[PDB]
């Protein structure tokens, strides 16, 4: 029952790592969208 | 300012 | 102590599922913001 | 082995809390980018 | 291009 | 509409 519960920890860890990796990708794209809004505003104002 | 793939109309959003 | 630790696994799982569901909603909205920036740039250039 | 497995729960919890805190920051910035796109479109249309 | 609720001024961001 | 630091050219994105 402790290898089974430790298997579940490994699966929950692996998913958390996936989540963190996705969060970093989201942050990068969000930074590009901020740049695009700033660029549009500036090239027009 | 600096970025956007150095121009190219936006480079399709610097390639995503 | 093993039902108590397994209760905590269920709560951590339930929260991870909530997190993943939220990440998907964020990705969808972020895709709409990219579309809006591309549309604004194009309808002006 | 149960303090060791409970230590791992505390680390996984602490990271989930960090993830949730980051998700909230992302949502706030994403709301500002939506506002900026809406503002740009309106101040031009 | 394609999307934005098919127009309507943006449809309030295709309804969020 | 309302927001953007109440104007100031955007306030650098209401300060992030």
């Amino acid at each position: 029952r402790m290898k089974q519960i430790e298997d579940k920890i490994e699966e929950i860890e692996s998913k958390q790592k996936k989540i963190e990796n996705e969060i970093a990708r989201i942050k990068k794209l969000l930074q590009l969208t901020v740049w695009g809004i700033k660029q549009l505003q500036a090239r027009i104002l | 300012x600096g970025x956007x793939x150095x121009x190219x109309x936006x480079x399709x959003x610097x390639x995503x």
